[PDB]
């Protein structure tokens, strides 16, 4: 009967809040012999230890579930791995209270760890809602190469290819990139100015410097920002009008205490309705067997619904992250966040406070701006492209057709020694043929300019294998 | 200098001390005074981890770690993270739960394990599908954490293949104890070879269901890796013949052989330390304090575990700590349901097998009489025999492999059954009969005689294989003679012939 439920905080007043919520749980819809005794542990000064209270004090008191905060500083590298995985020997479910590190969302290694606060990769889905409100097709993605970052990349690419929307670039980083300027000059090459960001704080702040440095901060350069970069100095070097995110009820953890105790209490009263309730092991000695009701814990927690939470409906994803937690979209304006976006989880509510787009006006910009400059490479095929040399001037001659008509000629940059493993020298060479006539017809009827090159390979190029004997690539 | 060892209760401790003494007197005679502390346990228990680990970290800061248990819990190797990150001491996982690789090795992890390397699992499973030409699949996994990885492996490594593997989709059983939805999803299996990626108890459940589904017939085949086999010492009941696993078991090895191998790996890493440094970053002192930081200023073994060679065997490791030249003991269950040596992968990761195609051999019987021994002559253009083409597989568009008896010498006439590619009229006709009469046809070639010879009426060739029932069926370009119709019955004529005369 007696269910011991743990809590990892830094304080003990909110542990007493857990105790009073346990009293509420004994009062509310859950009754009555004796089924609960109180266990609640603060953070430890030695981050090596982290399991002394767990085995000696919690598992010895048979704790079924622990509710864990970040750290006693909550901002170092002490995001809570060790209590979770030392509970994860025998597949014991743990609810991270306010964690947003989506490393923990990885089910493959983090086995039984579910959250009341969803991480930023779920927020990736939120940006797709921006798509359907603001009609985009050309996308700039910027990812510091993280397991969080690559998992968010997976969610982004799935939700793109489900609606067949196609991003342009995903440039990749480490946490610590400062010579972003090469990748910034690559970023100057697009129709798109839609900037989606996922990195650390100082990464962001230096980028808000270098890109502003490029200039690259004009109207259209819209900064789509994860909330880690809405902290620290990423705040302090960003321009204004930037669309950022806020999860509603992310910090008031007393509401999380009330909601979590109600959820876990009625989850226990769902557990007690089942059969073959295995006994929780006291010792972390001699107990050489994983939980059997571990997956039954999971079937309780995934299938239980809690519409009556303080944060809204406490009902989860297929990640154990809450569905339809309320979202808001904010705008630094004179570096002061301004409410625009509101979501239940999906329902678009733009506030009457207008979006000054983070350069110029409130006009919805376009990541669509053509250049009318068409990079063409031309295959060495006569009569389609007669590839002859130019003059000594580097210029084409004055010749004629059989009809006495002056030939449409193209200076074409291309190699001299057009063979692999040769000194290839990009020389202007005259080009003649069908397609030049076609392109100048399209220049007249279509108003484009054309950037014509020769093939270094002299070939079309097929899918062939690069070394390791599996890399099928178009050549 | 110091190596700690925790084991399952197994071959004993003084035995391991003698193994350490023999490794010390063997080779690479160690300016570092290597000292090893070993124990035998049976626990999956973290207080045992705290006691043993913290008391050995208090004692002289032990620098090496070897773990071969008699366990099966996969998350133990995942719980070695806090040893790899709260001691920063390199870890070796040979047997037990330390063998069970599901921990994708972190930059804070110091893991090197003799366990079942996952990418190499996928490639070796596909080469098993290569080497007996089982192109037709059926794929059944579950949604244990880390199987979507294997789904990605199968999809990419088939799509990176020009072989063109016949794909039946990955049938993921959602949850356990469904028992009606599982049978709906497992009646969707409509091919021969069934590839399972599950647990052990779910494999009990799936075999109990598929013995009712008729999918455990013994022309079907069952290649199920070390996720289900694990301990070959444990042979449960419902697991029939022809179950094929890939595991780093001590059939080809012992405990102490792998002990001496892994200690040698650590000593070549320590010799590369003594090359590139002259000092060693010591292990931590206690589990109960953090004095300055975790600054690894003296650069532990992760560049030093890159290059390891021993005794003609490259015991080096990849970037994710997996074996560059792996062992990969491929083990097939038989009639007696015994875990026996079949395949090896130590020579350039190439297969080393018994050439035994049939392995499902009436364990939980399911008798089937459909195999037609058809042994004919090389008769152009009815039968045209090519050799094995190196076209990234052994699969040519019009061929069947036909096992010749290639004799070794004149004194040793042992006809090695060499599979060779086969085409012609009659093989197209047998394809038509596999499309109309729809059975299986066993193609071989005639060596003794050609058609039939009354050697005191002891028939040779085709008729010798028919009468003595070597070739139960025989097609050939066989002239239906009256003398042959006395001896052998014949079908309809299907090609008109007779005797003609060729001249200029």
């Amino acid at each position: 009967k007696i269910v011991n439920i743990g809590a990892v905080l830094s304080t003990r007043k909110h542990e007493q809040m857990f105790r009073e919520a346990v009293n509420q749980a004994n009062k509310r819809h859950g009754s009555w012999k004796i089924q609960l005794n109180a266990t609640s542990v603060t953070h430890k000064p030695n981050a090596i230890q982290m399991a002394l209270s767990v085995c000696e004090d919690l598992i010895s008191s048979q704790v079924y579930a622990i509710l864990v905060s970040h750290p006693p500083t909550p901002n170092d590298h002490f995001t809570p791995t060790p209590v979770s995985y030392t509970a994860g020997f025998y597949r014991i479910p743990v609810l991270g209270l306010t964690t947003r590190m989506s490393i923990y969302s990885d089910k493959s290694i983090h086995l039984s760890f579910l959250r009341t606060v969803p991480p930023y990769s779920h927020q990736s889905s939120v940006w797709f809602e921006m798509m359907r409100v603001y009609s985009w097709n050309h996308i700039i993605l910027l990812v510091s190469d993280d397991h969080e970052g690559r998992a968010a990349q997976k969610r982004l690419e799935t939700l793109l290819e489900e609606r067949e929307s196609k991003a342009e670039k995903v440039l990749q980083f480490d946490p610590g990139t400062k010579n972003v300027t090469a990748l910034l000059m690559e970023a100057k090459e697009l129709e798109a100015r839609v900037i989606i960001l996922s990195a650390s704080e100082d990464d962001a702040a230096t980028v808000y410097r270098a890109a502003a440095m490029l200039n690259m901060t004009g109207s259209g350069y819209v900064w789509l920002v994860g909330e880690r970069e809405i902290s620290g100095n990423a705040l302090r070097y960003a321009p204004d009008g930037i669309l950022g995110l806020q999860l509603i009820n992310g910090k008031n953890e007393s509401a999380h205490i009330s909601d979590a105790v109600g959820v876990v209490a009625q989850a226990v009263h769902e557990l007690l309705e089942k059969e073959n309730i295995t006994d929780p092991p006291r010792g972390c000695v001699g107990n050489t067997n994983i939980w059997k009701t571990g997956p039954l814990f999971k079937r309780v927690l995934m299938s239980s619904k809690y519409a009556d939470g303080v944060t809204g409906r406490v009902e989860f994803n297929e990640d154990g992250d809450r569905k339809f937690a309320n979202y808001s979209i904010m705008n630094l304006q004179n570096r002061k966040l301004v409410q625009v976006g509101i979501y239940n989880g999906t329902h678009v509510i733009p506030n009457d406070r207008k979006i000054i787009w983070p350069g110029g006006e409130t006009e919805k910009p376009r990541g669509y701006q053509m250049s009318t400059r068409l990079k063409i490479v031309t295959i060495h095929q006569e009569p389609f492209v007669y590839v002859k040399p130019t003059l000594s001037d580097g210029t084409c001659k004055e010749e004629f057709t059989v009809n006495g008509d002056p030939v449409k000629k193209v200076i074409c940059t291309g190699p001299n020694d057009t063979s692999p493993g040769s000194p290839r020298h990009t020389v202007p060479q005259c080009c003649y043929g069908f397609c030049i006539d076609l392109l100048i017809k399209l220049a007249r009827t279509m108003n484009f300019t054309y950037e014509v090159h020769l093939v270094a390979d002299g070939k079309f190029g097929t899918q062939e294998r690069v070394n390791n004997s599996n890399k099928k690539e178009w050549n | 200098l110091n190596i700690a060892v925790m084991l399952g209760h197994s071959h004993d401790v003084t035995e391991r001390e003698l193994r350490t003494l023999w490794g010390p007197e063997q080779a690479a005679g160690l300016p570092l005074d290597v000292n090893v502390v070993a124990l035998l346990m049976n626990r999956t228990d973290p207080k045992s981890l705290i006691t043993h680990v913290c008391d050995l970290m208090s004692g002289a800061r032990i620098h090496g770690l070897v773990f071969g248990d008699d366990t099966d819990q996969e998350a133990v190797a995942q719980m070695l993270d806090f040893i790899s990150s709260h001691t920063f001491v390199p870890i070796l996982g040979i047997h037990g739960g330390a063998s069970m690789i599901m921990a994708d090795k972190d930059p804070t992890s110091t893991f090197f394990q003799f366990g079942a390397s996952i990418q190499q699992q996928a490639t070796v499973m596909l080469k098993i599908m290569q080497d007996y030409d089982w192109h037709v699949f059926s794929l059944v996994t579950t949604i244990f954490p880390g199987y979507r990885e294997f789904i990605s492996f199968v999809k990419t490594t088939v799509d990176n293949s020009f072989v063109g593997w016949d794909m039946q989709n990955v049938i993921t059983l959602d949850t356990s104890f469904e028992d009606a939805k599982t049978q709906v999803q497992l009646k969707k299996i409509h091919s021969s070879v069934i590839l399972l990626y599950c647990s052990k108890d779910e494999a009990v459940l799936i075999l109990s269901e598929a013995r009712s589904l008729g999918l455990t017939g013994y022309d079907f085949f069952w290649i199920v890796p070390s996720l289900v086999s694990g301990n070959t010492e444990l042979i449960p009941k419902e697991f029939p013949s022809g179950l094929i696993s890939v595991s780093y078991d001590d059939w080809d090895y012992s405990l102490e052989a792998r002990v001496r191998d892994g200690i040698g790996i650590l000593t070549t890493a320590a010799s590369s330390m003594l090359e590139k440094f002259s000092y060693i970053p010591e292990a931590k002192a206690s589990c109960y304090g953090q004095m300055e930081r975790p600054e690894v200023p003296m650069h532990t073994l992760h560049p030093f575990m890159v290059n390891v060679t021993w005794d003609g065997k490259d015991l080096s490791f990849t970037e994710e700590g997996y074996q560059v030249h792996p062992r990969l003991v491929v083990i097939v269950l038989n009639k007696d349901r015994e875990w026996e040596k079949v395949g090896k992968w130590e020579n350039h990761t190439l297969s080393l097998r018994h050439a035994v195609w049939p392995r499902y051999k009436s364990f939980s019987d399911e008798p089937d009489d459909n195999h037609l021994s058809i042994v004919t002559l090389e008769e152009a253009p009815f039968v045209i025999v090519e050799d094995i083409d190196p076209l990234t597989e052994t699969c040519v568009r019009n061929t069947v492999p036909c096992r010749k008896f290639v004799k070794i010498n004149n004194s040793t006439n042992e006809g090695m059954n060499v599979k060779k590619c086969c085409k012609g009229f009659c093989i197209d006709i047998l394809k038509k009969l596999s499309r109309t009469v729809k059975f299986t046809y066993d193609l071989y070639l005639v060596t003794n005689g050609k058609h039939g010879k009354k050697v005191n009426n002891v028939w040779n060739g085709m008729i010798g294989e028919v009468v003595y029932q070597r070739a139960v069926m025989a097609v050939g370009s066989l002239t239906i003679n009256e003398e042959r119709s006395e001896v052998v019955d014949f079908s309809v004529p299907f090609v008109e012939t007779g005797i003609s005369v060729m001249v200029s």
